[PDB]
Parts: C-alpha cells; sequence; structure tokens
C-alpha cells in the first residue's frame, strides 16, 4: 500500500 | 494548551465589480480542530459554502479554507465570523479589497 | 527540485458523542491527493487529484481497509494516553500524526519521517536515523520502551525506504504536468498614504506554486526584518498561493525602499519598487 500498513504495531 | 485561529478573508483573484469571483476565509494556527466558520453577505450567512480537508501545519496548530462563489459590486459587503472555545463571542473580519 | 509525500492523521474524541473521530489526508508537496473521514456517510479513501484517480479498485480498497485499521489503532491510543496523563474521561483530546519521505532530483530518499503528538505537543518521534526515538515526556517515554522492544523502528525504516519513496516516484511521473511544474508569483508593489508624512508600501505575490517563497523589504540596501508586516502565506483554492509584506515609510522616501523576491519558479531573485 502507499499508507502505512501495519499500523497495529504502533500501540502507545 | 488552546491557540486562537489566525483569520485571512480575501479573494480567489483581484476583485473586480460585476466579474464572478471566489470569496475566501482562510482559519489558521488553531487548536484544538472544532471551529464554526460563516462567510456573510451584508451581515447575512451565506448557505452554499464550501470547505477544504482538515489537516495541520509543522507546529500541529489547524488550518481550513472556507470559500464560495461571488460576484463583488460596488455596494454589497462581506465578512468572515469565526467562532472558537478560545473566542468570548464570534470575531468578525470584514473583507477589505486591498489585503 | 526535491519533493515530498506526507500523510496527515487526526483522532479526536467526544465523550458523550460517539466514537473518536478519525481524519487522513494526504499531499505530494503542497498538492493534496487523498482523504478520509470516518465521519462521512460512507467512509472511504478517495482522490482529490486528478492524476489519483488512474488506481484501479486494488488500491482503494487497500488504502481503505488501512485507514480503517488506522482509525482503530489511534482509537485506542487516544483511551491509553488518557491513562498516561492521569485525565477524566470528560474531556475531548487530540492525537495528530505526520509521516512520509523527501527525494531529491535524482528521486533517492533525502531523509524520512514519523512524528506524532498529542492535544498540539509533542509526544515521540522517529529519529532522522530512523532506527531510535526522541520522546518528549516520561508518558511517551512508555511507549519508546515497547516500541524498542518490539522493533517498530525496523518496519517504519522498511516502509519509508521503500514503499514510501516507490510511490512517491510513482505519483511525480502521473502527475508530471502539474507536480514538476513550478509556477511564479505575479507580483507588484502598492502605496497608500497613512497621514501626510507616512505612507504604506505592500509588496504582493499572486498566483505562485509552490507555496515556500521570500518576500523582503529593503531600505538603502538593509533588511528591514524587525519592521516588516508579512502575512501567513494564503492558498488561493486554484492550487496556487497569495502572499504580501508590507512596510511603513516616510512621505518622500519611496525610492529608497525595495522588495525582493526568491521564488522556485523564478531564475532569478526580483527586485521591485513602488512605480509612482
Amino acid at each position: 500500500t502507499s499508507t502505512f500498513e501495519d499500523v497495529k504495531i504502533l500501540a502507545f | 494548551i488552546q491557540r486562537t485561529p489566525k483569520i485571512q478573508v480575501y479573494s480567489r483573484h483581484p476583485a473586480e465589480n460585476g466579474k464572478s469571483n471566489f470569496l475566501n476565509c482562510y482559519v489558521s494556527g488553531f487548536h484544538p480542530s472544532d471551529i464554526e466558520v460563516d462567510l456573510l453577505k451584508n451581515g447575512e450567512r451565506i448557505e452554499k459554502v464550501e470547505h477544504s480537508d482538515l489537516s495541520f501545519s509543522k507546529d500541529w496548530s489547524f488550518y481550513l479554507l472556507y470559500y464560495t462563489e461571488f460576484t463583488p459590486t460596488e455596494k454589497d459587503e462581506y465578512a468572515c465570523r469565526v467562532n472558537h472555545v478560545t473566542l468570548s463571542q464570534p470575531k468578525i473580519v470584514k473583507w477589505d479589497r486591498d489585503m | 527540485g526535491s519533493h515530498s509525500m506526507r500523510y496527515f492523521y487526526t483522532a479526536m474524541s467526544r465523550p458523550g458523542r460517539g466514537e473518536p473521530r478519525f481524519i487522513a489526508v494526504g499531499y505530494v508537496d503542497d498538492t493534496q491527493f487523498v482523504r478520509f473521514d470516518s465521519d462521512a456517510a460512507s467512509p472511504r479513501m478517495a482522490p482529490r487529484a486528478p492524476w489519483i484517480e488512474q488506481e484501479g479498485p486494488e488500491y482503494w480498497d487497500g488504502e481503505t481497509r488501512n485507514m480503517k485499521a488506522s482509525a482503530q489503532t489511534y482509537r485506542e491510543n487516544l483511551r491509553i494516553a488518557l491513562r498516561y496523563y492521569n485525565q477524566s474521561e470528560a474531556g475531548s483530546h487530540i492525537i495528530q500524526v505526520m509521516y512520509g519521505c523527501d527525494v531529491g532530483p535524482d528521486g533517492r530518499l533525502l531523509r524520512g519521517h514519523d512524528q506524532s503528538a498529542y492535544d498540539g505537543k509533542d509526544y515521540i518521534a522517529l529519529n532522522e536515523d530512523l532506527s531510535s526515538w526522541t520522546a518528549a515526556d516520561t508518558a511517551a517515554q512508555i511507549t519508546q520502551r515497547k516500541w524498542e522492544a518490539a522493533r517498530v523502528a525496523e518496519q517504519l525504516r522498511a516502509y519509508l525506504e521503500g514503499l514510501c519513496v516507490e510511490w512517491l516516484r510513482r505519483y511525480l511521473e502521473n502527475g508530471k504536468e502539474t507536480l514538476q511544474r513550478a509556477d511564479p508569483p505575479k507580483t507588484h508593489v502598492t502605496h497608500h498614504p497613512i497621514s501626510d508624512h507616512e505612507a504604506t508600501l505592500r509588496c504582493w505575490a499572486l498566483g505562485f506554486y509552490p507555496a515556500e517563497i521570500t518576500l523582503t523589504w529593503q531600505r538603502d540596501g538593509e533588511d528591514q526584518t524587525q519592521d516588516t508586516e508579512l502575512v501567513e502565506t494564503r492558498p488561493a483554492g486554484d492550487r496556487t498561493f497569495q502572499k504580501w509584506a508590507a512596510v511603513v515609510v516616510p512621505s518622500g522616501e519611496e525610492q529608497r525602499y525595495t522588495c525582493h523576491v526568491q521564488h522556485e519558479g523564478l531564475p532569478k531573485p526580483l527586485t521591485l519598487r513602488w512605480e509612482p
């Protein structure tokens, strides 16, 4: 994808 | 914690009476993002107004463009009316053709 | 010239009024090309520039899937941030994220970005090395420890050096008529008396792209930085931008003042005067 796909790793 | 909006009111092209144009109200530098903007013609709210998608600057402050198609006359007077949580009462900025 | 791609996320909580709103926009340089809004009737990543419309269904399905996943992750991050700052569930709060890549004339990576904020203040940022983090306070240090343990920076680095640059290069090619065209400013000076012994000179720049521009006034060849009124660069609404700079001058000394304009679309810097 163009946006960053694996966004779940960015849990605070 | 909060930042009050800067407001500019201006036209897309240099104004000439009788020629079609766009009236802009650019609000920026504000935080948080909730904001109320009306475009006014002789004190009355214009209905068909569009606006850009919410975005922000490097310092995290938000900005929005509100705009509407209009044909300036020498008589008619236009303005932007803005409300924000930082504002006690709505701020009105009048359209000056030279700024 | 050089170019950049940037994605911007905003997540805003609103207790008593549903789940947090998530809005995302994408830019190449100063040109928006996509948007997503969770408050839309039917949320989808949608085109905002003509050169992106040619991407097929697999593209739009992919980006829409991502934005729903991102909405979910940052809604949870709002709840987490509440606890990290010992805050009540009555208030409204905001997380912002900006990320992307810069490439040079040859199209190779100049640098990448991944920065986040909470309620308008720096929270955590990926360092230029794309391998370490800068946390703004002890709350963000908790996130930093988690991301270090999970080697998150390695995955962002892989994205920034790879897919981000590859997509930016494709967009620049598809949109080369506009993204790779600089429009120079149209410039003029106006004069308006204030009193019998002072007048305002205002230097106008209109119709330019990209937004970056320098407008300066000089008096006898000396920059008048601390005495110039400089308005914020503003969008015309037709892709282009506008700016002006003003100085108050003593009557009869107008010809001692010159306006200097620098813009990418200009081969050489401009020097203007008031022409009565």
